[PDB]
C-alpha cells in the first residue's frame, strides 16, 4: 500500500539522519558537527519525530515485522530518555543547593558529556542557567509517561523529580542566561528575566498536577503534587509581558515556541495573533526569520575569535542578521495544528525553496545564510534585497527533525490527538464563572449569641468534632516534608507561604477531616489584621481572585471565623464593618463574586478533597527597677530598646524571681497591651525592635519590577541611594532595605508598608503611574510628610508624628490623594510636579528629536553630546536615564519644571524653521532672558517693587512661579520669546520660517 | 567502593521470584512492578558495566590471558574500575555465564531487557568468547584457585558445568520476547558443547586435581545449574560430599582451608609451604549450604531433608532488634581453644562473626534465605521459578531438546543416513559395470555441494559491527557434526563433506586402510554423539585416482558391506540425494542478505652453485633432487630461482610429485621442508591434559620440553620447529603421525595407555624401532622412514600391547621402562612407605626428606606422584628402572604383611 511505502521511506529517511548518531549505551547523540558535547535541548527536541514514527507504525502494525519496528523505536527512545536522566540524578548536591537561595554557581551543568556522563567544563567558563531545557523535558516525559511509555523504574527517581519540581517551581522571579545562552542583547551576560523560560516551565508544572509514573499499575504514592500559586503567578507574569519578549529586546521569534505546538501556556487570543503579526511584519526576511535585531553572530565583523562586544554597536550590526528558518519550519506546524491550511501549503512552497539537496538527494536544513563580506554598503540602502550563501555547520537535528514531524503530520498518517494525549489544544475555550461557598463559624458563645441577635446564624468552633480547623502555617509545615529522603541527601519542599488558592480545597489526615483559615486574618505576624476595613478589602480583593481562575474542579470552601478583636470597643457588639460584609455576603452578591452560605455539612457532599498519602506512618539591677516601677508605653519602650542594645539581645533581665523574663518575652508581651489601646504611636516602633519582616515582598517586588519602572530605596543623595533593578533574594533584600534605612529603624517598616500599597494598588487600577519613570520612596514619604505639614501648618516634628499616628486605611487614603494629584497654589503645585518629576508621555521623543538637529544641549557646564543619538534609540531604557541623569543636578523642582517647559518650547518651535544650529543650547541663558523680560514689562507696566520680589538663591522671581502656563501673559510666551532671540542670535542672518 | 557480580545477580533474583509470587493477586497495589523495574535495572546496569570494556573482550577473543581477561570487580559509584588486575586476577567465567542463564531465564519469563540490535551482537560475542572456557584455567569460585594459593591457575568442574548449562540454555532463542523475525536469534556451534561435555564427564569425580572434594560443587548439580544427569554418580558425589564435608554449624569449604580462621593474618596474601598443614582443623562453618541443600530437598520432593534442616537452621539463626532472621557469613573459634578443639572435633562451641549482631549482614544469604522460605511455605510452585524447565524427572526424559534422544536415555540404536555422490562420468559407469549404483555430481542440478571453508567464511561474515568493532566468528575448522546438516545460502541449498574427503598435502591420507578406519570412527562419532531431531546426512566421495589398478579390490568390499546395510554393527541408508533432501529439516542462515639415493651432503655441501644446478636439472632420482633443493633452500634462500620457477614453487610441485608416487620418505622430506602442521594437535594435547597424563616433546638422547598446561598453537609450533632445526630433519613428521595414533588409539581404546603416565614421543619411537630391529634379524633392519602408514599403525599397535612370554625377558623389560609403565597402586605403596620409613629414601642421588613431604602432601595428591616421579626419573637404564620398581613393590609388601 501507499501507506506502508511512506512509512518505510520517511522510517529511511530517519534512520539516515539521526539515528546513525544514537551513541549506544549513553543514549545521547551529538550536539552536531565535530564539538563532542552534548546539549539537553537538542537531544529532547529531536525524538519526537522517532516518537511520532513509533506510534503511527504502532496503530497500523498488525504484523510481526511492524511489532518489533514499533517496539525498536520505542525501546530506543526509552534508552535515550533513562540515559538523560542519569546525568541530572548524578547531580544531586546541585539540585539541593540551588533549591535554598538562587545563585549561579549552584545550578546544574547545561552541556553534559559522551560516553562516562562527566562534566567538561567548569562553573566559570559557561553560562549555567537553562530553565527552559528543564521545563520542556519535564513536559516531554510527561506527555511520554500519559503515552504509555515506561520511563521510570525506582521510586527514589520520584523523590528526585518531586525534588526537581521545587528547583524548577520559582521560575517566575529566577533571572536566567537566557535560550541562547548570550544573557541580555550585548553580551557581558548579566542575568534577566524572560517570558521563555516561564512560559516553558508553566505548561510542564502544569502536566504534572496528578500524573503517575507507574501506570495504571501504580499505587498509592505514585503521582507528583505541584501547587496551583505558581501557575497563577507565571501566567499573570507571561500576560504583562506577552508583546515583549524581556525588558531589553523589543521582540524575539523564540516567542513563537510558546505560543505554537510545544507547551501551549497563553489566553486571550488577540494577543496571539498581535504578536504572530508583529513577529511576521518585523522579523520576516527573504530567505528565513532572525532571532532579534542587533545580533552579530557569524558576521564579516566583530572579530570572531574575540567575545565580551565591545560598546561599539552603532551601526556594525545593523539590517544584516542573517537567517534563521527554524522560525519558518515553526509556521507550518503552528498552522496544521488547529485549522489552518492555506497557510500551511504557503509556507511549505516557501520553505522548498530554500533546501540544499545533499549524499543520496535527501532534505537538508541549513543552519543560516550569511551575507557576502562585499555586498554590504548596498544592504544598507536596500535592505532583503542582497542574496546571501549558507555558512556554518548545516547537520542540524533539531530543525530537520520538527520539519520530519510536521510533514508526516501533514501527510495525515498521525492525528492532532495522538501528540498530545492531555488534550492541551482546548487552552482557549472561555470558562464562563465559578460560584464559592463560605462558612461562618464563632470563636465562643458570646459571639454565637450577638450575632443570633442580628438574625445570623451560625455554629461555635465545637458541635463540629469531626472537623477542625488551625491556621495555614500547620499546613506549610507538614507541606514541607514531602520528598524527603535521607540516603539521598534531600531535605524535601522548603518552607514558603501558602496562598488562598492553597487553603480553599479540603484535606484528609489520616481518615480525618481538615480545614485552614486564610493568611490574612494572622495577627502574629504583622499589624496589617488589626483594622476592619483592611480585612473587608483584602477578603473582597481575595474573594474576586478566587472566583477569577478557579481552575481546579469543585466549589471552592472559605472559612472566615470572627475573633474577639472583630468587637467594638465595649465588647458587645460587632463593628459597622463586618456586619455589612456579612449581609452582602448573605443575598449572594459581593464584592464582584456570587457567594453562598450555609454549614460545613452540605458542603462536604460537594467539595474538592485531597488525599495525603505521605504523612501516613513508615547597675543594670536599678535600670530593671525602674522598668518595673515605672508606668506609661513612652518609657517602658525606651528602657525596653535600651537595654536590649546595651546588654539585653537575650539576657534574663530577672524582673520575676520566680520566672525568667527574657527581654524579647517582655517585649512579646508588650504587644498584648499596645493592641487593646490601638495607639499607633509604638507599636510600629517595637515591631523595629522585634524586626518583624512582612511575608511575600519578594512577589510585590517583581510585580513592581515587571512593569518596566525601576525602584530605590533611601534617603538623598548618593551613593547613599540604591538602584534595584533586577530582582533580589528575600534576605538579600531585606538587607539592602536596611542598610539603606540605616539607624532610623521605622523607615524600613514605613517603606516596606509603602511598597505593599504601590503593589496592591498598580494591580487594581495600572493607569495612575502613567508619566512616571523611577519610583523614589524617600521623595514619597518627604513629600508625605510636606504637604501634612502644610494642612496642619504645624513644624516638620509634629507632622511626622502626626504621620506616625495615622492609621493605615489614612495612609492609604493619602498615598491615592497624592498619587492622584488632587501666593501659595501654583507654587505649590510646579513644587510638587518637580519633586515628583512627572514628565509628560512624549518627552523623551521630542529630546531626541530636537538632539537630531543641533550639537547638544548643556546645562551648568555639563553637556549631552549629539553623538548619543547614533549609539542608542528612544525606545532604550539607557537613554531615558541619561536624560534624567542630565537634568536632575538642578536640586531645586521648580528650576527642572522651567527647564522642561523650555525644553518642550524649544522643541515645538524647532519645527517651524528648517535650518540646522550646528551650536550648544544653553537653556539656562533661555530662562534667565524670559525672566528679565518679564522683569521688563512688569517694571513698565507700573507694578511697585514690593510685588517683584527677588528669590534667595535662584534669581527668579517668585510671581514667575506663580504665573499661569498658558495665556496672553504666561511664561509660555516669555519662553518662546527667549528661545526665539536666542535662536537668532547664532543663526546666519535670515530664518526662513515656513510651515 | 567494592562490589560482585554474584551477590548482586542473587539478590535480583530473588527479588525477581518474590514479584512472581506476588503476581498472583489482583489487588498488589503495584508491588510487583517495583521488584519486576528493579530487577530490570540491576539487569540494565550490569549490561552496561559489561560494555562499557570493549577492547578486552575482543583481545581476550584473540589470544586470552589475565591481561586481556574482563574485569569483575569495579567501583559502584561511577561503574568504574578501582583496584588493579595485579591483585585479584579478574579472571572468573562463572559470573558470565550465571549471568546470561538469569538473563535467558528472565527474558523467558517475560520480562524485556535488551533495546536495540547492538546488544545482540554484543550477546554473540560473549557467546563467542566463552565458547572456548573448556581449555583456559580460571581462578575458582573462592577466587583462591589451589590450596596452597600461590599464584597459580586451575580447571574447575563447576565453571564448565555453568558454561555447559548457559550452552543449552542460550540455544534457539528469541531474544525480543513475545515478538521476532530474524534479528533475535542466537547460533550456536555443537563441537564446542560436545568438548565441554567430555571436559565435564572426564573431570567430574574429582573437581581438580589440588582439590579432592570442595562445597562449591553444590551450586552446580542443583538448583542453580541442574547439569548432573546421571543419577548415581550425582548420588555418589552428594554421598561423599555429606560425608566428608559436614559439620556442626554448616558446610565447610574444604579440607584444610585456612581462610579467615584466628591464626590467619593481614600481612601475607600468598601462604607460606606447610602452613596448611597447621591451618586444619579450625575450618570456618558457613550455613548458608543449609539453604541449599533444603532447595535440593524441596525440588526432589523429599519433604524430611526439608525438615531436618529446617530444624538444624533453626537454632542457629539470629534475630534484629526487631526480631528479623539474620545469616552470619562464617563461624569462627576463639584463641583459647586452638589446641584443644584438635583433639576433640566438634566438641567446643565457635563464635559468631561480626555481621551477625547489628550493622552488618549479608544480602547473599539473605537472599537465599528468603527464596528457600519461600519454596518451603508453597506460595509458589517449581514450575514459576524454572520457566525453561532446567530440571526433569526420570519419566519425561523421552523427547528433549540436546539432553537425550528419542530412543530412551539406556538406549541407542540411532540409524544415519548415508548419501553416495560420484566423482566422473567414467569412475561412475565403471562403477555401474560392476553394479555399484553412484550418480555424478551434474545430475543433481538443484542440489549444489560445496566444501567446508565456504561455511567458514559464511560463519566469519556473521557477527559484525561498526559502532563497536566486531570481527565476529573466529575463523575455526567445522567438525564433522556441524557439516552433517544442511544449510540454505541465497535460497540455495548447501550441502558438505567432512575434512577427510579434501585432498591434504600429507601422505597418510594415500593409504586406503587409514580411511576406512577414519570413516568408521567418524561413523562411530556421528552414532555416540547425534542428538538433534531428525536423521544425520553423510556424503561420501570416491575419486578415480584412489583405484589406483591394484588397489581397486577392498574398495568394492567397503562399499558392498556398506549397500549391505551394517558397518560393524552401524546401521546406514543409502538412497537418491534428492529423495533425502525432499521433506527434511534445513537449517536458514538469514544474516547475509541483512548485512639408493646418489648425492650424500657432506659429498655435495662445499660444490658451486651452478653445479647443484645442473645436477638438479639432469637428474630423475627423487631423494637427490630433494635433497640438492634442500641445500640449495639452506645456502641461497626461499627466494631464489631455479630452472622452474622460484624455490617454494619447485618443492611445493617435487612434494605433490612425490605424494602421487606415494614414496614416503622423499613425502616426509617434503612435508619437513613446506612446514606445514596438522589442525588437530591441540585436542590431543587438551584431551592428554585433562585425562591425567602428560606429553614431553624431543627427540631421545637430546633436549626435551615437558607441558604441564595448555598452549596456544604458536608457542608448542615454534619449540618443536625449533628442535627439528636444532636434531633432525624428519622427526617433525614422524612425532606428527605418532601423537595422532596414539590420541586416537587412547580416544578408541583409553584401557591400552592404563599405568603410563609421562608419553615420550621419542622413547616410543626407539622402542619400535629396536623391536623392528629385532623382528629383522640375519636380515638389516629397515629404514622407519620409507614404512607404510598401516604398517607404522600395526607396529605401534604391537608394541603397545600388554606383552606376553615367549620372547626375551630383557626386551620387554626394556619396552616397559621405554614407556614409563607404572603398577597399579605404586604411588599408593610408595606413601606408605613413606610414612612408615623415619629417615627417608635415596636413589640416584636424589634426597626425599619426609618431613616436607608429609607436612605439604597428603595422600592422593598429585604433586607428591609428579615429585617421585622426578626422583625416579635419573635412572638411565629402563630395564634397571623396572627392577627398582619392582623392589620397592616387592619390600611395600613384606613390610605391610609384618608390622613387628
Amino acid at each position: 500500500s501507499n501507506s506502508g511505502v511512506r512509512l518505510d521511506g520517511y522510517a529511511r529517511l530517519v534512520q539516515q539522519t539521526i539515528l546513525c548518531h544514537q551513541n549506544p549505551v549513553t543514549g545521547l547523540l551529538p550536539a552536531s558537527y565535530d564539538q563532542k558535547d552534548a546539549w539537553v535541548r537538542d537531544n529532547v527536541y529531536s525524538i519526537l519525530a522517532v516518537w511520532g514514527l513509533g506510534l503511527a507504525y504502532r496503530k497500523n502494525a498488525d504484523r510481526d515485522e511492524d511489532k518489533a519496528k514499533a517496539y525498536e523505536l520505542e525501546q530506543s527512545v526509552v534508552k535515550l530518555m533513562r540515559g538523560l536522566l542519569h546525568c541530572m540524578i548524578r547531580q544531586v548536591d546541585k539540585v539541593e543547593s540551588f533549591k535554598y537561595s538562587q545563585s549561579t554557581k549552584d545550578s546544574l551543568h547545561a552541556k553534559y558529556n559522551t560516553k562516562t556522563c562527566a562534566t567538561v567544563v567548569g562553573d566559570d567558563q559557561w553560562g549555567h542557567l537553562q530553565l527552559d531545557a528543564t521545563s520542556v523535558y519535564l513536559l516531554f516525559l510527561a506527555q511520554m509517561t500519559a503515552s504509555g511509555l515506561h520511563i521510570i523504574h525506582s521510586l527514589d527517581e520520584v523523590n528526585f523529580i518531586q525534588n526537581l519540581v521545587f528547583y524548577i517551581e520559582a521560575a517566575y522571579k529566577t533571572a536566567d542566561f537566557g535560550i541562547w545562552e548570550r544573557g541580555d542583547k550585548t553580551n557581558q551576560g548579566i542575568s534577566e528575566l524572560n517570558a521563555s523560560s516561564v512560559g516553558m516551565a508553566k505548561a510542564a508544572l502544569e502536566a504534572l498536577d496528578e500524573l503517575d509514573l507507574f501506570g495504571v499499575k501504580g499505587g498509592p504514592q505514585s503521582v507528583i503534587h505541584v501547587l496551583a500559586d505558581e501557575v497563577q503567578h507565571c501566567q499573570s507574569i507571561l500576560n504583562s509581558l506577552l508583546p515583549r519578549a524581556s525588558t531589553s529586546k523589543e521582540v524575539d521569534a523564540s516567542l513563537l515556541s510558546v505560543v505554537s505546538f510545544p507547551a501551549f501556556a497563553v489566553e486571550d487570543s488577540q494577543l496571539v495573533e498581535l504578536t504572530k503579526q508583529e513577529i511576521i511584519t518585523k522579523l520576516q526576511g527573504r530567505y528565513g526569520c532572525c532571532r532579534f535585531l542587533r545580533d552579530g553572530y557569524k558576521t564579516p565583523k566583530e572579530d570572531p575569535n574575540r567575545l565580551y562586544y565591545e560598546p561599539a554597536e552603532l551601526k556594525l550590526f545593523e539590517n544584516i542578521e542573517c537567517e534563521w528558518p527554524l522560525f519558518w519550519t515553526y509556521f507550518i506546524l503552528d498552522g496544521v495544528f488547529s485549522g489552518n491550511a492555506e497557510q500551511v501549503q504557503e509556507y511549505k512552497e516557501a520553505l522548498e525553496a530554500v533546501l540544499i539537496k545533499g549524499k543520496n538527494g535527501v532534505p537538508l536544513l541549513p543552519e543560516l545564510y550569511s551575507v557576502p563580506p562585499d555586498r554590504v554598503d548596498e544592504e544598507y540602502q536596500n535592505p532583503h534585497t542582497v542574496d546571501r550563501v549558507p555558512m556554518g555547520k548545516l547537520p542540524h537535528m533539531w530543525g530537520q527533525s520538527l520539519y520530519i514531524l510536521g510533514s508526516l503530520m501533514a501527510e495525515g498518517f498521525l492525528a492532532p490527538g495522538e501528540i498530545d494525549p492531555l488534550n492541551r489544544r482546548f487552552s482557549t475555550v472561555p470558562k464562563p464563572d465559578v460560584v464559592v461557598q463560605v462558612s461562618i463559624l464563632a470563636e465562643t458563645e458570646e459571639i454565637k449569641t450577638i450575632l443570633k441577635d442580628k438574625g445570623i446564624y451560625v455554629e461555635t468552633i465545637a458541635e463540629v468534632y469531626p472537623i477542625r480547623v488551625q491556621p495555614a502555617r500547620i499546613l506549610s509545615h507538614i507541606y514541607s516534608s514531602l520528598g524527603c529522603n535521607n540516603r539521598m541527601k534531600l531535605s524535601g519542599r522548603p518552607y514558603r507561604h501558602m496562598g488562598v488558592l492553597g487553603t480553599s480545597k479540603l484535606y484528609d489526615i489520616r481518615k480525618t477531616i481538615f480545614t485552614f483559615t486564610p493568611q490574612f486574618i494572622d495577627q502574629q505576624q504583622f499589624y496589617l489584621a488589626l483594622d476592619n476595613k483592611m480585612i473587608v478589602e483584602m477578603l473582597r480583593t481575595d474573594l474576586s481572585y478566587l472566583c477569577s481562575r478557579w481552575r481546579m474542579t469543585g466549589q471552592p470552601t472559605i472559612t472566615f471565623p470572627i475573633s474577639h478583636s472583630m468587637l467594638d470597643e465595649d465588647g458587645t457588639s460587632l463593628n459597622s464593618s463586618i456586619l455589612a460584609a456579612l449581609r452582602k455576603m448573605q443575598d449572594g452578591y459581593f464584592g464582584g463574586a456570587r457567594v453562598q452560605t450555609g454549614k460545613l455539612s452540605e458542603f462536604l457532599t460537594t467539595s474538592c478533597c485531597t488525599h495525603l498519602s505521605f504523612m501516613d506512618p513508615g547597675d543594670f539591677k536599678a535600670l530593671v527597677l525602674q522598668l518595673k516601677e515605672t508606668s506609661s508605653l513612652q518609657e517602658q519602650a525606651d528602657i525596653l530598646y535600651m537595654l536590649y542594645t546595651m546588654k539585653g539581645p537575650d539576657w534574663n533581665t530577672e524582673l520575676y524571681n520566680e520566672r525568667s523574663a527574657t527581654v524579647r518575652e517582655l517585649l512579646t508581651e508588650l504587644y498584648g497591651k499596645v493592641g487593646e489601646i490601638r495607639h499607633w504611636g509604638l507599636i510600629r516602633y517595637i515591631s523595629g525592635i522585634l524586626r518583624k519582616k512582612v511575608e511575600a515582598l519578594d512577589e510585590a517586588c517583581t510585580d513592581l519590577l515587571s512593569h518596566q519602572k525601576h525602584l530605590t530605596v533611601g534617603l538623598p543623595p548618593e551613593p547613599r541611594e540604591k538602584t534595584i533593578s533586577a530582582p533580589l533574594p528575600y534576605e538579600a533584600l531585606t538587607q539592602l532595605i536596611d542598610e539603606a534605612s540605616e539607624g532610623d529603624m521605622s523607615i524600613s517598616i514605613l517603606t516596606q508598608e509603602i511598597m505593599v500599597y504601590l503593589a496592591m494598588y498598580m494591580r487594581t487600577q495600572p493607569g495612575l503611574f502613567a508619566e512616571m519613570f523611577r519610583l523614589r520612596i524617600g521623595l514619597i514619604i518627604q513629600v508625605m510628610a510636606t504637604e501634612l505639614a502644610h494642612s496642619l501648618r504645624c513644624s516638620a516634628e509634629e507632622a511626622t508624628e502626626g504621620l506616625m499616628n495615622l492609621s493605615p486605611s489614612a495612609m492609604k487614603n493619602l498615598l491615592h490623594h497624592i498619587l492622584s494629584g488632587k501666593q501659595g497654589q501654583w507654587q505649590r503645585r510646579r513644587r510638587l510636579d518637580g519633586a515628583l518629576n512627572r514628565v509628560p508621555v512624549g518627552f523623551y521623543q521630542k529630546v531626541w528629536k530636537v538632539l537630531q538637529k543641533c550639537h547638544g544641549l548643556s546645562v551648568e557646564g555639563f553637556v549631552l553630546p549629539s553623538s548619543t543619538t547614533r549609539e542608542m534609540t528612544p525606545g532604550e531604557i539607557k537613554f531615558s536615564v541619561h536624560v534624567e541623569s542630565v537634568l536632575n543636578r538642578v536640586p531645586q523642582p521648580e528650576y527642572r519644571q522651567l527647564l522642561v517647559e523650555a525644553i518642550l518650547v524649544l522643541t515645538m518651535l524647532a519645527d517651524i524653521e528648517i535650518h540646522s544650529i550646528g551650536s550648544i543650547i544653553a537653556v539656562e541663558k533661555i530662562v534667565h532672558i524670559a525672566n528679565d523680560l518679564f522683569l521688563q514689562e512688569q517694571k513698565t507696566l507700573g507694578a511697585d517693587d514690593t510685588m517683584l520680589a527677588k528669590d534667595p538663591a535662584s534669581g527668579i522671581c517668585t510671581l514667575l512661579y506663580d504665573s499661569a502656563p498658558s495665556g496672553r501673559f504666561g511664561t509660555m510666551t516669555y519662553l518662546s520669546k527667549a528661545a526665539a532671540t536666542y535662536v537668532q542670535e547664532f543663526l546666519p542672518h535670515s530664518i526662513c520660517a515656513m510651515q | 567502593q567494592k562490589a560482585k557480580i554474584q551477590d548482586s545477580l542473587y539478590c535480583a533474583a530473588g527479588a525477581w521470584a518474590l514479584a512472581l509470587a506476588y503476581r498472583r493477586i489482583d489487588d498488589d497495589k503495584g508491588r510487583t512492578h517495583e521488584l519486576e523495574h528493579s530487577a530490570i535495572k540491576c539487569m540494565r546496569g550490569i549490561l552496561y558495566c559489561y560494555m562499557r570494556q570493549a577492547d578486552k573482550v575482543q583481545q581476550f577473543k584473540q589470544d586470552p590471558r589475565p591481561t586481556t581477561c574482563l574485569h569483575s570487580v569495579f567501583n559502584v559509584h561511577t561503574g568504574d574500575e578501582l583496584l588493579s588486575y595485579e591483585e585479584y586476577g579478574h579472571l572468573q567465567i562463572n559470573a558470565v555465564s550465571l549471568y546470561l542463564l538469569y538473563l535467558v531465564e528472565m527474558i523467558s519469563s517475560g520480562l524485556q531487557i535488551i533495546y536495540n540490535t547492538d546488544e545482540v551482537s554484543f550477546i554473540q560475542n560473549l557467546v563467542f568468547c566463552v565458547e572456548r572456557v573448556y581449555r583456559v584455567p580460571d581462578f575458582g569460585v573462592w577466587e583462591r584457585g589451589s590450596k596452597y594459593n600461590n599464584g597459580s591457575t586451575e580447571l574447575h568442574s563447576s565453571s564448565v558445568g555453568l558454561a555447559k548449562a548457559a550452552l543449552e540454555a542460550i540455544n534457539g532463542f528469541n531474544l525480543f520476547g513475545n515478538q521476532g523475525c530474524s534479528w533475535s536469534v542466537i547460533f550456536v556451534d555443537l563441537d564446542a558443547h560436545n568438548r565441554n561435555r567430555q571436559t565435564l564427564c572426564s573431570l567430574l569425580p574429582r573437581e581438580s586435581r589440588s582439590h579432592n572434594t570442595d562445597a562449591a560443587l553444590l551450586p552446580c548439580i542443583s538448583y542453580p545449574a541442574f547439569a548432573l544427569d546421571d543419577e548415581v554418580l550425582f548420588s555418589q558425589t552428594l554421598d561423599k560430599v555429606v560425608r566428608k564435608l559436614k559439620g556442626k554449624y554448616g558446610f565447610k569449604r574444604f579440607l584444610r582451608d585456612g581462610y579467615r580462621t584466628s591464626l590467619e593474618d593481614p600481612n601475607r596474601c600468598y601462604y607460606k609451604p606447610a602452613e596448611i598443614k597447621l591451618f586444619d582443623g579450625i575450618e570456618c562453618e558457613f550455613p548458608i549450604f543449609f539453604l541449599y541443600m533444603m532447595i535440593d530437598g524441596v525440588f526432589r520432593g523429599n519433604p524430611k531433608q526439608v525438615q531436618e534442616y529446617q530444624d538444624l537452621l533453626t537454632p542457629v539463626l539470629h534475630h534484629t532488634t526487631e526480631g528479623y532472621p539474620v545469616v552470619p557469613k562464617y563461624y569462627y573459634v576463639p584463641a583459647d581453644f586452638v589446641e584443644y578443639e584438635k583433639n576433640n572435633p566438634g566438641s567446643q562451641k565457635r563464635f559468631p562473626s561480626n555481621c551477625g549482631r547489628d550493622g552488618k549482614l549479608f544480602l547473599w544469604g539473605q537472599a537465599l534465605y528468603i527464596i528457600a522460605k519461600l519454596l518451603a511455605d508453597e506460595l509458589i510452585s517449581p514450575k514459576d521459578i524454572d520457566p525453561v524447565q532446567r530440571y526433569v524427572p526420570l519419566k519425561d526424559q523421552r523427547n528433549v531438546s540436546m539432553r537425550f534422544s528419542n530412543q530412551g536415555p539406556l538406549e541407542n540404536d540411532l540409524v544415519v543416513h548415508v548419501a553416495l555422490i560420484a566423482e566422473s562420468q567414467r569412475l561412475q559407469v565403471f562403477l555401474n559395470t560392476y553394479g555399484i549404483q553412484t550418480q555424478t555430481p551434474q545430475q543433481v542440478e538443484p542440489i549444489q555441494i560445496w566444501p567446508q571453508q565456504e561455511l567458514v567464511k559464511a560463519y566469519l561474515q556473521l557477527g559484525i559491527n561498526e559502532k563497536l568493532g566486531l570481527s565476529g566468528r573466529p575463523d575455526r575448522p567445522i567438525g564433522c557434526l556441524g557439516t552433517s546438516k544442511i544449510y540454505r545460502i541465497l535460497g540455495k541449498t548447501v550441502v558438505c563433506y567432512p575434512i577427510i574427503f579434501d585432498l591434504s598435502d600429507f601422505y597418510m591420507s594415500q593409504d586406503v586402510f587409514l580411511l576406512i578406519d577414519d570413516i568408521k570412527n567418524a561413523l562411530q562419532f556421528i552414532k555416540q554423539y547425534w542428538k538433534m531431531h531428525g536423521r544425520p546426512l553423510f556424503l561420501v566421495l570416491i575419486r578415480e585416482d584412489n583405484i589406483r589398478g591394484s588397489r581397486f579390490n577392498p574398495i568394492l568390499d567397503m562399499l558392498a558391506a556398506l549397500k549391505k546395510g551394517i558397518i560393524g554393527g552401524v546401521k546406514v541408508h543409502v538412497d537418491r540425494l534428492q529423495t533425502l533432501i525432499s521433506g527434511a529439516v534445513v537449517e536458514q542462515l538469514d544474516f547475509l542478505r541483512i548485512s639408493q639415493p646418489d648425492v650424500n651432503i657432506s659429498e655435495w655441501k662445499d660444490k658451486p652453485t651452478h653445479e647443484i644446478l645442473q645436477k638438479l636439472n639432469d637428474c630423475s632420482c627423487l631423494a637427490s633432487q630433494a635433497i640438492l633443493l634442500g641445500i640449495l633452500l639452506k645456502r641461497e634462500g626461499p627466494n631464489f630461482i631455479t630452472k622452474e620457477g622460484t624455490v617454494s614453487d619447485h618443492i611445493e610441485r617435487v612434494y605433490r610429485r612425490a605424494g602421487s608416487q606415494k614414496l614416503w620418505l622423499a613425502v616426509r622430506y617434503g612435508a619437513a621442508f613446506t612446514q606445514k602442521f596438522s589442525s588437530s594437535i591441540a585436542p590431543h594435547i587438551t584431551t592428554f591434559l585433562v585425562h591425567g597424563k602428560q606429553v614431553t616433546l624431543g627427540a631421545f638422547g637430546h633436549e626435551e620440553e615437558v607441558i604441564s598446561n595448555p598452549l596456544s598453537p604458536r608457542v608448542i609450533q615454534n619449540i618443536i620447529y625449533y628442535k627439528c632445526n636444532t636434531h633432525d630433519e624428519r622427526e617433525a613428521v614422524i612425532q606428527q603421525e605418532l601423537v595422532i595414533h596414539i590420541g586416537w588409539i587412547i580416544s578408541n581404546n583409553p584401557e591400552l595407555f592404563s599405568g603410563m603416565l609421562k608419553i615420550r614421543i621419542g622413547w616410543i619411537i626407539h622402542a619400535m624401532e629396536y623391536e623392528l630391529q629385532i623382528r629383522g634379524g640375519d636380515k638389516p633392519a629397515l629404514d622407519l622412514y620409507q614404512l607404510s602408514p598401516s604398517e607404522v599403525k600395526q607396529l605401534l599397535l604391537d608394541i603397545l600391547q600388554p606383552q606376553q612370554n615367549g620372547r626375551c625377558w630383557l626386551n620387554r623389560r626394556q619396552i616397559d621402562g621405554s614407556l614409563n609403565r607404572t603398577p597399579t597402586g605404586f604411588y599408593d605403596r610408595v606413601w606408605q612407605i613413606l610414612e612408615r620409613t623415619p629417615n627417608g629414601i635415596i636413589v640416584a642421588g636424589k634426597h626425599l626428606p619426609q618431613q616436607p613431604t608429609l607436612s605439604d602432601m597428603t595422600m592422593y595428591e598429585m604433586n607428591f606422584s609428579l615429585l617421585v616421579e622426578d626422583t625416579l626419573g635419573n635412572i638411565d637404564q629402563p630395564q634397571y628402572r623396572q627392577i627398582v620398581v619392582e623392589l620397592l613393590m616387592v619390600v611395600s609388601i613384606v613390610l605391610e604383611r609384618n608390622p613387628e
